[PDB]
C-alpha cells in the first residue's frame, strides 16, 4: 500500500532517537518496532514516499550520533505478498 | 548569486505562527513543509518566484525585496512538491545545492535571568511571543540572514521555548528565544548544531 | 464624567509586559501597584493626570485620548502612594468611588480548539503573545473599556494563560486569552467573577 | 445581530487584487466565490468564523474588528462550499437570509473631469489603482459597510473601470471608481441596481 | 449637511508649518488665506472640492474622510480667490453663511507648570513643537472639529506660544499650546474670545 | 559628490501620480518639467535644495534623507526655470553635467503571464497601480537609484502601460511595470534605450 | 567592536524631550546623567545592557538593534551610578575609554533664511521642534552615529536654539538645529568644538 | 491534477520494460500508452510528484538497457488545458 | 479569427512539454494535437496575436530541452478557408 | 509531554545501578526497562527536562563503575506518536 | 525538595560577590552563610535544580576574580536528613 521506511540500530536508545527524529521530520506513521534479538531493533515508519524518504534520512542523521546504525532503507512499494507475510503495519 | 538555500522539512507551530504574523503573502499553517531561498540582487527573486509557481503547486508567503537582497519562501503540504519547487528554483539560477553561502554564527549568547528593564525593550522590539522578566534569553546572529528560520525551526523542534523574534531578511539574521534555563540551553544547543551542519561556500 | 476607576493591587507579569509593549510613556514592571482611570471627555484627563502627578510620586504609563474618551494609568511600587494618587484623582473630579459606570460584560465566549486559519488572523491582529493552533480562546468585551485590564489581571492571577490582546480604551474593552481547556476555563471563571464584583452606575 | 450577509458568485480580478493588497489573512484569487458577513457586536465574529471554519474548507481573508462592528470574509473555489459556510453562519447566529439590514445608499455622485489638485489628494489617501488627472470619478457610500464590496464586484463586472478604493468596514462603506465617462456611467448604473436589488429590514 | 465654515485671513507660521507637516496634499505656506469647510457625510467633500477647484485657482491641502465626517482646506495667496471658492462651496451646498454649527467650547484649561512625567506623554502624542517640562499648557476642545484651526490661528496671532498639536477633524477639535504663564494666558484669552464670536446653528 | 543628474522633460501622468502619492513635499501635476538630483552624503542635499530655491521659482516634491544617500526633485511648468535650477545645483556642487555616475542596468526581465500567487506579493509591496494576473511584468534595477524615474517616465511616454512601483531612492533603483505583452515589450525597449543614453562617469 | 562611548553628564531639556518622544525603553527626564554606547555587531548589545542593569540602578531609554550598529542608552539621577554602569559596560567588552572611534565631522553647514518650500520638507521628516520659514538651520553629520546626541546636548547647553531632528543610530548620525542667526552660530561653535574634543581611534 | 511522468521509447519492448519498472518502483498509475507511429510509443504514469520523479528515473534505467530511449520528462503540475486536450488520463 | 501557434516535435513527450509551457506562459487555448504519423505530433495553440507570439517562443525553449523540435510558427490572422478546412479548433 | 532520558548498559547489573542513581539524583520516574536481547537492557526515566538532564549524567557516572555503558541520550520533547507506539511510559 | 547551591571562598569579600551574583543570575534564595572558622565562609543558595546550576556557575566566575574559591557544588535533591540536621534554611 503505502511506502516503507526503516532504521535498524544495534541498541534501543539509538532506535528511539531514530524514531523520534523521523516522526518530527515529516508526516509518517510509526507503527511499531521489530526485535530480532541480539540487540537489534528496527523502527518502522510508514506513509507516502515524499515523507518516508525525507524522514528516514533525518532518522539516520540523528541516530548516528548515539548508536551504531546498522541499515537504512526506503521501500517505495512493498509488494502485496510482503504486507501480508511480514509485520509491516498493513496486515489485512 | 545564491546566498541561502534551506529546506524546512516541517514547520513547527510557533515558527508557522510568527511567519503568518509577519509574512506579506499566503500564510502557512503548521505541519507544512517550507523552503527558503535568498539571492542577490533583490529583484531576480520575482523570476525565481515565477519559475517555482509555474512548476509546482507551492504557495509563497515571504517574498521580501530588501535594500540589496531578496528572499523567497514557498510552502506546501507535499514535501515532493516543495522539493520539486526547490529543484526548479535551483535550475533557474543554474546553480546546485551547495552553491549557497555557508552560514556564519557571529554572536550566540544566553543572557539568563533578564531583568525587566531589558525585557520591555526586547518585547517592544519584537512581533512574536513576549518575554517575561526572570527568564533566559537566547540571541543569535547568522550571516546570511536566511538561516535564522532554520535555527528557529530546529530550536522549537527540540525543546519547549517561546519564539520572540526571528529576522529572515536583512544584512544579518537575528533570532530571539525565551523560556526557562534548561529549555533555552537545549534549544540553544539545537540551534547551534543545526546551523553548523549546513554545507556551502565559506 | 467618570467611566472607569479600578485599582490593581499588583500587575501580573504578562499584563505588565503587554502594557510596556503597547504604552506611550513610562513602562511598568511586574509586581507594581497600578491604577486605571477612564473619564469623559477625553481631554480632562490632562488635568486629572496633572493633579495626580503634583500630588504623588507615581509614574504614568498609558494616557490615550481616543475619539471621545480619555484613559489614565499610574503605577508605583507603593500601594499607599498609588491610592493617594487615586484619592487625588477622585478629589479633582469631586466624584465618589462609585461614580464609575457599572462594567457590562457584553460577550464572553470560550472558543475551543481553534483552527489554524483563525489563529493566523488572531495572531496577525495582536500585540501580545501568539496563539497556537489547537489551543482554546476566551474573548471578552466590557463597557466601559477600562475594566478589560482588570479582567486580564485577575484572569492571569488565577490561571496559566497567554495574554493575546487586551484593549483598555475605545468604545468597548476587548480581551483575548489562550491556553488549554481547563486553564482557559479557570481564567474565564476568575475574570467573570472579578468584573461582576465591581459596583457603579448602571 | 446580523448587519450584512452578501454572497458573491465570483470575485472580479481588481476586486480580488484589492482584497489581497489590503487584507489581513489568507489572500483570495479571482474566480473564487466569496461571502461577506458583518455583525454586531464586533467580537462574536470570532465565534462565527470558528463555526464556518469547522464546517467547511474555506479560507478567511478579511476579518476586521473595528470600533464597534466586526467583519468576516470567507472564500473557496466551490460555490457549494462557500454557501455551506454561509448556511453554517446563518445557523450559528440562528437568523435567516432576510435578517440583514437593507443597504441605504447615502451619496452616489459622478464627478466629471477630476482636476489634478483633487486626484493627488484622492490617491494619496487610496489603497488601489491610481486615478489619473482628467479621468472621471464615481463615489458611493452604502450603510451597512459590507455591501460596498457587492457594489465594487457588480460595478467591475459590467465595465472597464479602476478600483481606486473600497472600504468594506466601519460606520459607512465607501467606494471609489475611476475611468472614462461612459464606462463610469455604466459601472454606476450596475452598482446602484445591484445595491437596490437587495432586500432586508 | 454643513458643520464648519471659517475663513482665515492669514495663516500664522507655526499653524502653516503644522498643516504642512500633517497634511495630505499641496502644502500651505505662511501669509496665505485659508478656508476650512467641514460637512457631513464624509464623501460629499469630493464634490465640494471639485466645485471649488473648477471655480477658482485655489490649492487644496487637507481632505480627510474620517469615520463619519469630512473636511476640506483650500488656500491661495490672494484672498479674493479663496473667498470666491467659498462662495462656490456655499452655492454648491446651497446653504448660507450661518448653516455652519456654532462652535461649542467644551473644556478649556490652563495647566500651569506641567511636571515632566506628563510632558513626555504629551510630546510623544504630538507632531508640532515639543512641550518642555516646566512650561504651561492650554488644552481646548471644540465641537465641531473644524474650529480648532481657527482657535490655533487666533491664539498664535496674539501671543508667543508653541503649537504642540491641533486636530481639525474627528469628533472634537483638540488643541495643545505651550509657553510661559502670561503668553499662554493671553493666547487662551484670544482663543476663547475668537471661538465665541462665530454664530451659526446651535 | 554627484551620483545622479537627470532632467525629465515632462512628467507623464502615472509617474506624476506616483510621485504625488509617495512624495514628502509639494506635489507635482502632469505636464510639468522635473529635475532629479541624487548626491552623497545625504545632508548636503539641504544645501543643494536651498541653492535651487534661492535661485529659481521651482518647487520640491521628493527630498529623501536616505540611509547614506540624498535625493532631490524640483519641478515647475517652465522648462527654462527647471533647467536654471539645474544649472544652479550644478554650480553649487562645482561639478558638470557629466559628473554623474553612468547608470548600470543590473537586472531587467520581462516576466510573462504572472501567476496570481505572485501578483498579490507584487502589489502588496507597491504604492502605485495594482497588477492583475496574466499580465506581463517588467522589473528593472539601475545603480544609482535616481534614474528609475527617468526609466518610468520614458516607458510611460512610449507605450500604454501601468506603473506598479518605482523606487527612486535607496541603494538600487527599482521599477515595476505591468500591462499586455506587446505594450510591456515596447515599454521595456524604451526604458532600456533611455537608461543607456545617459552619459556619465562609470 | 566598540564604536561610540560618550557620557552626557546632564541632559538638557529639549534633548530629553526628543528622546522621550522617540525612544524605545524608559523615558528620561531633564537633569539626568546619560551614557551612550554603540557597538558592532548589533545583537551583542543585549549582553552589554544586561551587564549594566545587573551592576547598577540605571535605566535604559534607547536600544536600537539596527543592521550592524546597535546602540544603547542608560540614564540615572546619580552620575556615580551612570559612570559605574559605563565602567561595567567597558569592562565587559575588555576595552577602555579610548577604544571608540574618533568622530568624523563629515558635513557641517549653516543655511541662512530657509525658505518655506524647504522647511516643509525638513519638518515633515523630523520629530522634534518644527522649523519656521526665515530661520536658520544647522545640518550636521558625524560618523559613528552615536555622537549626534553629544552634538545636540552641548549645542543646546550653550545656545538658545531648537532641536529639529537628531538621529543617533544608523549609518550616519544626523543633527538638525534651528533658531536665529547668532544663536545658531553659537550652537554651531559649541557642537563642532564638542565633537572634535573626543579622544578616539580613527 | 496529479503529476505527469513520461517515457518515450522507439520500440514496444523497451516501453513495456519502461512501463513495468515504473509501476513497481513507486506508487504511480500507468494510464495507457501513446502510439505516435513510426516506431515511437510512449508510456505515461501519473501519480503524486515524489513517486513519478522516482518512477521515471527507475523506468529510464530499465529502458536504456533494452531499447532506444527517445525522451524522459516529469511535469510536476500540468495545466488544466493540457489534461483537457491531451489523452493523459485525467479528462474531466 | 484568432491567431495561430504551432510546435512540431519528433516525439510525443517533447510536444507535451511544449503544449504545457505554451498554456502557462500566456493566455492561449490548446485546441488539441495532430498526429501526422511517422512520429511527428503537433500542438496547436490558438489565442490572440500578442499571446501566441509569446507562448510559442516560451514553448520552443522548453521543447528543445527534452524533445526534437521540427518547426515553430506563428500565424497572426489565418484565413477563413484555413479554419474551415484544417483541424485548428475554430471549425464553424 | 515529559522529557525522556535513557541509559543502555550491556548487563542487568549496570542498569540497576544506573536506574538507582537516576531516581536518587533528581526527581524522575523509572517507568520500567526494555529487554532487546543480546545482553542489552535500557533503563527509561521520564520527568521534566531539568531533572532528566541531571539524573542521566549521574546515572551514567554510577553505571560506568560496574558495567558497560553503551548509549546515553536525553530527549527534551519526545513526539506524541513516539509515546503511543513505543513502550516509554505515557501510552494513552 | 529544593536544590542546593554552595560556594566556599576563603574570605568574606569573595563570598559577598559570590552571594550577590548568584541571586542576580537566577531565581535563587540566599538563605544564609556558614562561618566554619579559619577564614572560610560559605554562601548557600537554594532554589530549584535548573536555577542553582545556572546561579553557582555565575557565582563561581564572579568570585574567582575577587577571592580564592575553595569549592563549588550543586546538589539537585538533598535528602530529608540533610535538611533536618544541617543549617540550610529549610529546617522544619
Amino acid at each position: 500500500a503505502d511506502a516503507l521506511g526503516m532504521i535498524e540500530v544495534r541498541g534501543f536508545v539509538g532506535m528511539v532517537e531514530a524514531a523520534d527524529a523521523m516522526v518530527k521530520a515529516a508526516k509518517v506513521e510509526l507503527i511499531g518496532y521489530e526485535k530480532t534479538g541480539g540487540g537489534y531493533v528496527t523502527a518502522v515508519v510508514r506513509g507516502d514516499v515524499a515523507a518516508v524518504k525525507a524522514a528516514t534520512e533525518a532518522g539516520q542523521r540523528a541516530a548516528e550520533r548515539v548508536g551504531e546504525v546498522v541499515a537504512v532503507h526506503v521501500i517505495p512499494r512493498p509488494h502485496v505478498n510482503v504486507d501480508a507475510a511480514l509485520p509491516l503495519g498493513r496486515t489485512p | 548569486t545564491l546566498r541561502t538555500y534551506i529546506f524546512l522539512d516541517a514547520l513547527q507551530p510557533q515558527l508557522a505562527t510568527f511567519i503568518g504574523k509577519t509574512a506579506r503573502g499566503f500564510l502557512p499553517v503548521p505541519g507544512q513543509a517550507s523552503l527558503w531561498v535568498e539571492i542577490a540582487p533583490g529583484i531576480a527573486i520575482n523570476r525565481v518566484t515565477d519559475a517555482a509557481l509555474k512548476a509546482t503547486k507551492v504557495q509563497p508567503a515571504v517574498q521580501v525585496v530588501e535594500r540589496a537582497y531578496g528572499l523567497l519562501e514557498v510552502h506546501h503540504f507535499d514535501q515532493g512538491e516543495v522539493l520539486a519547487a526547490g529543484s526548479t528554483i535551483l535550475d533557474k539560477l543554474e546553480v546546485r545545492e551547495e552553491g549557497r553561502l555557508k552560514p556564519q554564527v557571529m554572536t550566540h549568547q544566553i543572557i539568563r535571568a533578564v531583568e525587566a528593564y531589558q525585557t520591555q525593550i526586547i518585547n517592544r522590539n519584537s512581533q512574536g511571543m513576549m518575554i517575561l522578566p526572570g527568564e533566559s534569553l537566547f540571541i543569535l546572529e547568522t550571516q546570511p540572514a536566511g538561516y535564522a528560520v532554520l535555527a528557529a525551526n530546529e530550536a522549537e523542534k527540540a525543546a519547549n521555548v517561546h519564539l520572540v523574534n526571528v529576522t529572515p531578511y536583512g544584512a544579518f539574521g537575528r533570532l530571539y528565544l525565551a523560556g526557562s534555563e534548561a529549555e533555552i540551553d537545549a534549544a540553544a544547543e539545537a540551534a547551534e548544531a543545526a546551523i553548523r551542519s549546513v554545507s556551502g561556500v565559506a
